[PDB]
């Protein structure tokens, strides 16, 4: 019907990327607007490495979640 | 083929337009007619041809 | 872009620091002499807007039958007009700032149809005329004809009164010129030979600053455009 | 103005008699007159063959 | 490329700039015109073509 | 680069060494007289950045639907806009690099797609216009159109407040010129005839320093580039 | 402008009749007219042999 | 090549012998006024290094990804930098004297590959730019690109403080010019008509000495080289 | 073939660009037209030819 696009409006860190990959300014503005999401992961990278180090450790226990409830 | 332009005859904006081939405005204190030197081949002396 | 209050503080801590027109702490000007600065300030801004084409503004005029002269006055605008005096205003400023009555010189006129109306062309039958600099004359008002006027606009008049205009919008490179001109009027009004010599220096300094701006073209006063007469004359 | 007439004559090979109808535009030496007329006549003669 | 020089159609076409001339003299075409009539005439000078 | 305090020391142990506005130890200017120097210092920096194209800074402007005039004011910046009256800012800057309205003269404008946009070309329909020196006007705002404006910039305004700027970034060869202009402003304020003669000497000295820099081109003001019209004209 | 036409004629050996169709460009002395026409005719005659 | 101590002794037994700024024995300057001479001395040395191309120095800059502007400041050098503030300095002065932040005008730039990078060429895609006189801008930092910058360097700043620079390195023929300029600033600061006339003479003497050096070319300022365009143009 | 340039007409940076064959800017106080002496062969006296 009528156009509805733009940067000031209809744009937020929550929505997903659009088709306008070719625009260099768009992707740079995309990451810059979502800076706190990157910062939250970055400063807590130590915790993620420890969890990822035992990624398969938590997968095996996931296979018997209901069975462990029987003991409790 | 080298161009020599006196300093202060053109402002920053007008100098670029002249270099880009567009119309420009100049300070009246300096006439571009005697300025904007366009070096060319010096005239050969007649003595060399005679010799 | 600063309010009128900063101008008094800048003058008090600036060129007019030595004179007694400032307070004891040199922080403000006396209330008894504030209008004196305002008169000089209004005069100084008019001179700058005349030499330089800094501000360009446009207005919308609606033609009314039976009227051939359309003065560009504030009382004929849709805002700040008296409904009892004028029944239907013909100047529209429904959005943005109100019409400040700052017309100096008319540049071009375009109608609602999108064409250009010739101005002050005596040999053109359909050309407009300006019997007065701030008065626009139309010799054939139509039913729905609307005209847009582009003109060189001066700064709106400043006033310290309530609900007045108290904001200054000039390029920052012209601030020394404003101070020099105001100081020139103050010192030359003392009728003192010592102050008269000082007043002359400030006037020369004001002129020196203005010519410096023109020399380096800091206001982008010059204007050039792609030549269109080449195709019009059929050179091809 | 005269350059355009000169260029136009060169392409079509037709004596337009620009600047008045006169034989002064053909040249001076009679030897050169034979060369220019004969060369131009061939282009005229070629069109006659088609007709 | 050679055909693009006989007529101003290909790389030889001057760039299109607003406010400036876009003409192009046909130097190559002019040379070819004086050759067509010179060579075609001897073959058409007689009723019989082959002897 | 150095703090404004070093400027105060340099003035205290410089041109203003024999003035009554310095401390007893000649280490700093009097606190109550500090705003007088600050106003003069900002004025001096503006003149230097006008004659000499020292600082070239660029800003990013986002086109908004329904808006044609885009003033380059800090109230429209993302880091300084007030949501109460501004629906959404269109000037983009960083927290540590807040826009300071340091625009003097626009040089060139490039869009997000890398195409140069002509300015003040009246015969070009797609060209942009500047009705005011610090106001950018676009006559056709598109959907995702973003414009970058590169302009000659002035030095940020100094302030004695802690949050304000307190550093000076100018070529060190122009320091005598800065001191001379400040000295000229101070001695001109005093109306004694003896000080008037001294004031003119500093102003003349300031002008002499500026022309010396131009004569030797110590700031790389002159600029040249490889010829491109040779290919465009088709000389080959 | 005239140098390019002069150079082009020298290479192809074809009288382009630049600057208007006239015999003035051939020369003045009739003795020199025979030499230039005969020399140019050989190049024209050589192409006829191939045809 | 002499230390700062000899300068005070030379001035005390030189042009400033008559004034009261020297000790009773005319052997040194008063400690209360030593920084006054230092400010003048720094100003005088900058002027000499601007008119004459006496000193030429080069620096090594290592490109870092994500950074396009490379200011030539002391805090970004591998020496005399704060590891807490800047994580990796990009100016290398591992050997010889430390980087003294004495950049005036960039002359030429050569990369590690051995080729010459064009400077301030607007039409050249791979040319560098200088938005500020002491700031070098690269528009495409590579992985291992290293740039060498040759520039006209002024004398390092002198300071009487501990661990400062206290050595003067100027040609001995310019010593009278240094003394004349320092004396000019001292006498002109007294605001005395008798001293003002004396101050003007010293300034003229300083200019007279400099033009004498240029006339006889004692600094080898001029530079000529074998013509290489003869083969480049194919004259053969 | 020797070139003589007055001192102070060109700055350090502009002088190099002129020597490298690029466009340059000069101080307006000295016109390069009368400067930049390009020495050539002196004209032979007519007396020597007559004798």
């Amino acid at each position: 019907t009528i156009p509805n696009e733009g940067y000031c409006c209809e744009t937020l860190n929550d929505p997903i990327v659009d088709k306008m990959i070719g625009n260099a300014y768009y992707v740079v503005k995309f990451v810059a607007l979502r800076m706190p999401f990157i910062k939250n992961v970055s400063d807590n990278m130590t915790q993620l490495l420890a969890i990822h180090n035992k990624l398969t450790e938590l997968s095996a226990i996931y296979t018997k979640l209901d069975e462990l409830q029987l003991i409790h | 083929g080298q161009r020599g332009m006196p300093k202060g005859m053109l402002d920053a904006l007008n100098s670029r337009r002249y270099r880009e081939g567009e119309d420009y405005e100049y300070n009246p204190t300096q006439n571009p007619a005697q300025m904007i030197i366009e070096h060319k081949f010096p005239e050969l002396p007649q003595s060399a041809l005679t010799m | 872009m600063y309010y009128i209050e900063e101008l008094f503080c800048r003058l008090a801590n600036g060129v007019l620091n030595n004179t007694g027109i400032v307070t004891d702490d040199r922080g403000d000007i006396e209330d008894d002499s504030k209008p004196f600065i305002i008169v000089a300030a209004n005069e100084a801004l008019t001179r700058l807007h005349g030499r330089f084409n800094m501000r360009n503004n446009n207005v919308v005029v609606e033609m009314q039958e039976g009227r051939t002269n359309y003065p560009l006055l504030a009382k004929y605008a849709v805002q700040s007009y008296d409904p009892n005096e004028v029944k239907c205003p013909f100047i529209m400023d429904l959005a943005g700032e109100k019409f400040a009555e700052d017309v100096i010189r008319i540049l071009e006129v375009y109608d609602d149809k999108g064409r250009r109306r010739p101005l002050n062309d005596r040999n053109n039958p359909c050309s407009l005329f300006t019997p007065r600099p701030n008065v626009l004359q139309n010799n054939a008002p139509k039913a729905w004809e609307v005209l847009n006027v582009m003109y060189q606009a001066k700064h709106p008049k400043l006033s310290t009164a309530e609900d007045g205009y108290n904001e200054i919008d000039i390029p920052d490179t012209l601030d020394p010129a404003l101070d020099a001109y105001i100081a020139y009027r103050y010192y030359t009004s003392l009728n003192t030979p010592e102050s008269s010599a000082k007043a002359a220096e400030y006037l020369s300094f004001y002129d020196s600053i203005c010519r410096e701006v023109v020399e380096y073209d800091l206001t982008s006063d010059t204007e050039v455009d792609t030549n269109t007469l080449f195709r019009k004359r059929g050179w091809r | 103005a005269t350059l355009q007439n000169q260029e136009a004559e060169s392409l079509t090979g037709v004596k337009a008699f620009a600047g008045g109808v006169t034989g002064e535009s053909y040249g001076d030496v009679a030897a050169g007159i034979r060369g220019v007329l004969d060369a131009a006549s061939k282009r005229e003669m070629a069109i006659l063959r088609r007709l | 490329e050679w055909n693009d020089l006989m007529r101003i159609e290909g790389k030889a076409k001057p760039p299109k700039v607003k406010g400036r001339s876009q003409v192009q003299p046909k130097l190559v075409r002019r040379q070819a015109e004086w050759r067509y009539s010179a060579l075609t005439e001897p073959f058409l000078g007689s009723n019989k073509l082959f002897k």
